[PDB]
């Protein structure tokens, strides 16, 4: 798997770079609304890999506000795999709302891991 | 493989044998045993049948034990210990024409005619690869092959050469039943007659077969509906989320 | 139990309606109808 | 472990989510059966298909190139292309 | 508590049929894992009863297989059973193999599983394999040799291990006793397998089409999931009764009911379509060390999957280039597996060669490349 | 304490018994057609079990009869038990004539036991634990079971011992010298 | 006469069947003049109509085969 | 935690061989159970080396023996500890259970673990009557003839299960290849009721020579009673060299090595010794139903 | 060999035997002087 600290310093070398950014960011855009999760009310942060120590702390350090609102959407996901059906494009996700709230803390667990693993190899 | 190593491949005949739902035509079985002793016995030995295997399928048990009584059959030495023959019975197997591979090579140019009582399930085609066989023999081979001596040109036979050379023609034998013996039917015949032998439980097969995709097939809707039904809590779900 | 008791009841039920089935379709060609022609 | 048992199945503290339904003997069973098997299994299909049909596409095409020039070279007119290989 | 659950046995049952949490939104893919306890429990038991009838001396093993067709009362429909529901076996597997690799079904919580999957897979081929030969038509017998003598590679200990095998100076009764003792035994070991497989997946449970957390939301499995797996069971055996009554020898081939002839080989030698795959593997590589080397590699290099797939997100239903990915290894797949059964001709042993460069290639290059584009692409597009 | 959603349209119109009675009788049927089918299949491999036609057809084989010296007793192997075909001499007719309907377990009499004194057939196995009694050993003249030293009298009658019963008597018919099982 | 032999003629009649056998037996003809040339058998290519054969066979048989056994 | 208690293969294999909290009380006896698994072993390990060269139609069922003896590498070996182990494993297991006799291993807590033991006493008895019958000597064929015969007692179903169990009209071919085949078998049967039975243990622990309470005092097993269970297993494979190696013929019956003949009832028939209390019981009641 | 005779001993011993051999290629009976592979035969060809 990898590190989300490593799928960030890709995406700022990327998004840097004007060249790369004007082709990739469209592309990205793109990629996300054909993967179909925003149909089904998930927003990015929600389809992370939720079985590793360091997700698992970064989501029990959320706010109440924000694990109650992940743990409503990815009810509605599962019943909505369950009975074959997508939200209507009024209900979906909209772009603007996948907003990556869970990224900061998995990044704060990351510099912590990291951290605790540079300094055991001093 | 170019096309002729691989054998001309045999067209599908509609058989009165190949639906899901219909059964040998046991008239067909039993002539074709007669073409199959009339003249296949005389190089092929078919040994899988015995006799019994023919009560109910295409003869009368007492037709069956006749035919095993005018063959000879090996018998436990005598009481002095000399060799001993009895007449044939039914829980006998059919009798090759040759005692052994050997025997059956020297008297075919080398050639061992094979076993059969597994031809059809031992041959791509199945069943219409020995029809096709058996009609397949053109008057004049196409032009430009040259069969090594004692070999026949036979297309629906991979590399195009078969040392059997055809044997049905018309009229050849005359059917218990009146039915007429043009080659055509009696390739048919003795095709279906070796369908039976290599698969002697088809009828009791496809009918076993029936019964099974009856039950299964009502089970399963019964499933399906079972499952919905049940599942219907589930999918009629409705959630709420109401924070301040 | 009466699960057992049942079974006998649908396993008959099908097994007759098959074997009456097929003898009808296949009364042609089974060897009980043909072996006359051959007698 | 990532799943306990049904007390604790290990799901983040959850509240203010409000689950409804019906008994089963209650609701239709198979209601829209036949609609829904026609019309959302042919949504599905159309979104599901690009993906299983361009690389079918690819595959299939390359195994029919394969198979025609094999065909091609076991005949007369491929003797001679079949001996240069 | 109730008896399901104070009895050490019941609980057990308990567990792992009728509590067991299923999340909700798993699709019928997951049902594959029952069918292929079911055909574990039919090539068993049909199995045992061939074992009452076979008799592995060479030379009674075809006509002993001959005598159950033939004389046993539902031989037939033993024999067909043992046959078709191994190809169906393996039906199943492949298709729980493709479920495991489009849902991200391998990766952390599930490695042991996942590991113990692969050796499941090792395992199986061997029986199936090692049943094959106990038949001892042509194609059994000439198999059984192409195996032995390309096993006979080994740098040092080929010349050596090979003997051994047969028990003798090549594929003859020893070989076929032994190889019906090990394919009598070697099933139970695979129950065993299926066991720890079993546990392996009852620590963690199982993924969701989805691939995100199931614990949220979490369901029994006897009133659901049980009548989930009848539907999935009864087509499975529809399906099954459609090949075994009606066209049983489809998927085996002709050349096995000619009994097995050392001296003269069959046109073409080709393993149950279910290895044909592996065997195009082994023929796309010249040397045989190097063939036997690279058809393992073939199965063993799932258990290198699990770390090369780099993916943040778990499953390929969300991901757009993965799924392109996946279908083309699949169709690569089935077209190795064609290959395994067509000659080695002009066009073939390029098409194989490349074939097995992209089945490898899928696992070393595509999976890890695409799996980081695809997170890569997932961060730009949310910010 | 809140407003529900609205079910109207996926309310059943069945009443409170009818849903529940058709629900019943679908999962009843369910699980029957479930035991007829795995009756058929059971009963299909069970029959795997009984014998295969390979061993009817071997029973039922007659034997090679003929003439044979007065009083000797010949053996055979017709269904694997050995069969005590013996032509017993004008003496054991004459002994089997007197009757006995008490100190016997199951009193009999040629009459039933053999159809014609110069053929007699009787299996060899004992009724006690099967065995092949000795042919000259027997306490009433008959066989002798070694098992147990049971004595089995010249019309197959069992006179003492653990035995059972008497000597059976196979269902072989006779014909001009010949055996007609 | 045998049904077959009747059906296969008609067959070969066919529009269908038509080409396939015009290039058999121009085929045949030219494998007879190759035959006549007296180092024919030096000739390491000695051609032969298997493959014309093969073809009107084919497509004869996809005529016949679903008529033959009606006539039987 | 422990990479011992994490990984739950590895755990499994703790709370069983590990960290089982034995009480620290039990004899020697209680080291039986493991020679009985032991022997479990021996009796497959070896098993799986004959099925590899015995071949089981009647007419080659003493010959392959032979073969087995005679032209199989080790096969002498193989041979002898398959049946001389097979002694072995019912002497551990009358053992083993004249000790839950003496002791109250069978009262309240444990009822369930008695119950299986029973059935693998019962389903073990059959496999090996089933094994020797495979042999096809005299002693096997008319082992096998009485068995059925006595089976023939059933009230109404007693005439037609027997040729069920026969295959046939007499012991014969299909006999013999069906208790290969059953042989072969339910060993691993007999393996998972094994599982059963140590699950069943699990549950509630083992019993003391004391009876009372072992909860007080109990302590692990990889220092203690796996040391002592490699004292009782090394006690119990030198006698099992000692027979095997020297004498391995003493607990069979000379007869058992004459070929079966049907048409030749041999002066006495007896089961292996570890049978014979049971068959007297049989004798015992002149009734067969009874008996 | 190695028990009680040497390798040269026992082949002697089996040549001084005949044994019967596969069928000449013509059918009829063949054959061969005995060898070390071949079992000692018994005086009498079956129990009657
Ligand atoms: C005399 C010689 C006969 C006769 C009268 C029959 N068969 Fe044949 N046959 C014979 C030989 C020596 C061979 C071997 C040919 C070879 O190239 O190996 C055959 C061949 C067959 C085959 C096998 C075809 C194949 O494997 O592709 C079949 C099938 C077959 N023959 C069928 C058959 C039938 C139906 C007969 C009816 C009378 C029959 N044979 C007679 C020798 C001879
Ligand atoms: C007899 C053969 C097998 C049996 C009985 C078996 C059993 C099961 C069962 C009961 C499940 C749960 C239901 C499901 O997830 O579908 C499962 C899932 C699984 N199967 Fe198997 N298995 C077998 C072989 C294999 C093989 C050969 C592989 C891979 C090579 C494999 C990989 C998996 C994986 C990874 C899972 C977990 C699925 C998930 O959690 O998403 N299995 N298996
Ligand atoms: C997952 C486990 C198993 C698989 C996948 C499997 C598969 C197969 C296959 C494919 C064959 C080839 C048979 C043919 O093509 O005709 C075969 C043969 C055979 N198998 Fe199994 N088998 C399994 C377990 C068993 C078991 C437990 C037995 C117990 C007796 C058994 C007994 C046999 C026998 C006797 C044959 C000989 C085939 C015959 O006589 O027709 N198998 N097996
Ligand atoms: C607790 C389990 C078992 C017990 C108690 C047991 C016991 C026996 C015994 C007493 C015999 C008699 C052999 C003789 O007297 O020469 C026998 C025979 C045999 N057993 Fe086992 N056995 C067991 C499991 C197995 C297994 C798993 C196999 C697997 C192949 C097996 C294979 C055989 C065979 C092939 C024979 C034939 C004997 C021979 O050829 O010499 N047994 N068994
Ligand atoms: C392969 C055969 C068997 C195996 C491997 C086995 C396994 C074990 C083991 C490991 C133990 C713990 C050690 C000991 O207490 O001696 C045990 C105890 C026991 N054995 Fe078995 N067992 C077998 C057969 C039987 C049978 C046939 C019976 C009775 C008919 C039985 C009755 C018991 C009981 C009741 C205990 C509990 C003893 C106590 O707690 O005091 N076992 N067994
Ligand atoms: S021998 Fe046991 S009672 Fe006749």
């Amino acid at each position: 798997v990898q590190s989300m600290t490593s799928v960030v310093k890709a995406a700022n070398f990327i998004l840097a770079r004007p060249t790369l950014s004007k082709i990739i960011t469209p592309l990205a855009q793109k990629f996300t609304a054909y993967a179909g999760y925003r149909e089904m009310g998930l927003k990015f942060n929600d389809l992370l890999l939720e079985e590793t120590p360091i997700m698992q702390t970064a989501i029990k350090r959320l706010p109440s506000e924000l694990n109650y609102s992940r743990n409503f959407r990815i009810l509605t996901a599962h019943q909505l795999a369950l009975s074959h059906q997508l939200l209507p494009a009024e209900k979906a996700v909209k772009p603007e709302e996948d907003d990556n709230y869970l990224i900061p803390y998995i990044l704060e667990a990351e510099k912590e891991a990291f951290e605790k693993a540079e300094l055991d190899n001093i | 493989m170019t096309a002729a190593e691989h054998g001309l491949h045999p067209p599908a005949y509609n058989w009165p044998h190949n639906g899901m739902f219909e059964t040998f035509d046991h008239a067909s079985i039993r002539r074709g045993f007669q073409v199959y002793r009339e003249v296949c016995a005389a190089c092929h030995s078919l040994d899988r049948i015995a006799w019994r295997n023919l009560v109910g399928v295409s003869h009368t048990t007492s037709e069956a034990k006749a035919m095993a009584e005018e063959l000879e059959y090996d018998d436990e030495p005598d009481d002095e210990g000399k060799p001993r023959k009895r007449p044939g019975k039914l829980a006998d197997y059919i009798p090759g024409p040759y005692e052994n591979e050997q025997a059956a090579r020297a008297a075919n140019q080398g050639a061992y005619p094979p076993d059969l009582s597994l031809i059809v399930k031992a041959r791509h085609g199945g069943s219409d690869y020995i029809f096709s066989l058996l009609t397949g023999y053109p008057d004049e081979p196409p032009a430009g092959v040259v069969l090594p001596e004692g070999s026949n040109y036979n297309p629906y036979f991979p590399g195009g050469a078969i040392a059997m050379g055809r044997v049905l023609f018309d009229d050849l034998v005359e059917y218990e039943d009146g039915t007429p013996a043009t080659t055509s039917q009696m390739a048919k015949d003795v095709s279906t007659f070796l369908n039976w032998a290599s698969e002697p439980e088809h009828d009791d097969r496809k009918k076993w077969g029936l019964k099974a995709l009856v039950v299964l097939s009502s089970l399963y809707l019964l499933s399906i509906w079972v499952k919905r039904f049940k599942w219907t809590p589930i999918k009629n779900r409705k959630f709420r989320f109401d924070p301040p | 139990a009466t699960i057992f008791g049942g079974a006998f009841a649908f396993q008959g039920f099908f097994d007759v309606a098959v074997n009456k089935w097929w003898e009808e379709h296949n009364k042609a060609k089974l060897w009980k109808n043909v072996k006359g022609k051959f007698l | 472990t990532y799943m306990g048992w049904w007390g604790s199945l290990g799901s983040p503290k959850q509240k203010y989510i409000t689950q409804y339904t019906i008994s089963p003997y209650a609701a239709k069973p198979l209601k829209g059966a036949a609609y829904n098997a026609v019309f959302n299994t042919f949504r599905r299909t159309k979104n599901q298909f690009l993906y299983v049909a361009i690389p079918f596409v690819v595959v299939w095409s390359i195994w029919t190139r394969a198979r025609d020039y094999n065909e091609y070279l076991y005949t007369k007119e491929g003797r001679e292309e079949l001996e240069r290989v | 508590m109730p008896t399901r659950k104070s009895n050490t046995y019941l609980s057990l049952v308990n567990s792992y049929l009728i509590d067991s949490p299923q999340p909700s939104s798993i699709n019928y893919w997951w049902n594959l894992g029952s069918l292929l306890g079911l055909c574990l429990v039919i090539q068993i038991a049909s199995g045992v009863f061939l074992a009452m009838h076979y008799s592995s001396n060479i030379e009674l093993a075809f006509d002993s297989v001959e005598h159950i067709m033939r004389d046993v009362n539902a031989g037939w429909l033993i024999r067909y059973i043992h046959a078709n529901g191994a190809s169906f076996f393996f039906i199943c597997m492949y298709l729980h193999i493709g479920k495991a690799l489009y849902y991200g079904s391998y990766k952390q919580p599930r490695v042991m599983l996942w590991v113990i999957g692969v050796v499941i897979f090792i395992l199986t081929m061997a029986i199936a394999f090692m049943g094959y030969c106990l038949v001892y038509g042509q194609m059994s017998h000439w198999g059984a040799t192409v195996i032995t003598n390309l096993l006979s590679a080994i740098p040092f200990i080929g010349n050596d291990i090979v003997p051994f095998i047969w028990g003798g100076f090549s594929v003859s009764n020893p070989t076929i006793q032994r190889f019906f003792a090990l394919h009598f035994l070697l099933p139970f070991i695979l129950a065993a397998l299926v066991c720890m497989h079993l546990m392996a997946l009852h620590v963690h449970g199982s993924s969701n089409p989805v691939g995100i957390t199931g614990n949220i939301d979490r369901l029994p499995m006897h009133p659901y999931f049980i009548f989930k797996d009848l539907i999935t069971v009864f087509v499975f055996l529809l399906i099954f009764s459609l090949f075994v009554f009606y066209s049983p020898n489809t998927l085996g081939h002709p050349d096995n009911y000619i009994p097995g002839n050392p001296m003269v080989t069959p046109p073409s030698i080709v393993p149950e379509w279910y290895l044909l795959p592996f065997y195009a593997i082994l023929r796309s590589i010249p040397d045989k060390l190097g063939g036997v080397i690279a058809m393992f590699g073939a199965i063993l290099i799932l258990l290198s999957l699990p770390y090369t797939d780099r993916s943040i997100i778990r499953g390929n239903s969300f991901k757009v280039l993965s799924k392109l990915a996946f279908y083309l290894f699949v169709f690569n797949f089935i077209l190795l597996g064609n290959l395994g059964q067509l000659h080695v001709e002009v066009p073939y042993i390029q098409l194989g060669q490349f074939a097995t460069a992209y089945y490898f290639a899928h696992y070393i290059i595509v999976v890890p490349v695409i799996s980081t584009l695809e997170n890569i692409l997932y961060y730009i597009g949310t910010q | 304490n809140y407003q529900q959603p609205d079910y109207s349209s996926y309310l059943n119109n069945k009443s409170g018994q009818g849903s529940r009675n058709f629900t019943y009788f679908m999962v009843g049927s369910m699980g029957l057609l479930s035991a007829a089918g795995a009756k058929s299949t059971v009963e299909a491999f069970l029959s795997s079990f009984a014998a295969s036609a390979d061993v009817l057809a071997m029973a039922k084989v007659e034997v090679k009869l003929g003439a044979i010296p007065e009083g000797k007793n010949v053996i055979i192997k017709w269904q694997g038990k050995p069969v005590f075909i013996r032509h017993r001499t004008a003496d054991e007719i004459e002994e089997a004539n007197q009757v006995d309907i008490k100190t016997l377990r199951d009193p009999q009499n040629d009459a039933d036991r053999v159809k014609k004194p110069e053929w007699l057939i009787m299996l060899g196995i004992c009724t006690h634990l099967g065995c092949v009694p000795i042919g000259e050993a027997g306490d009433f003249g008959g066989w002798f079971c070694p098992c147990h030293g049971s004595h089995y009298d010249i019309s197959g009658r069992i006179r003492k011992g653990p035995a059972p019963l008497n000597l059976e008597i196979p269902e072989y018919d006779f014909t001009d010298d010949e055996t007609l099982l | 006469a045998d049904p077959l032999d009747t059906l296969r003629e008609e067959c070969t009649k066919t529009a269908a069947c038509k080409p396939f056998d015009h290039h058999f037996h121009e085929c045949i003809e030219r494998v007879t003049k190759e035959q006549e040339e007296p180092d024919y058998e030096h000739k390491h290519y000695k051609e032969d109509c298997i493959e014309e054969f093969f073809h009107l066979q084919h497509c004869v048989n996809d005529c016949v085969a679903p008529r033959l056994f009606n006539r039987l």
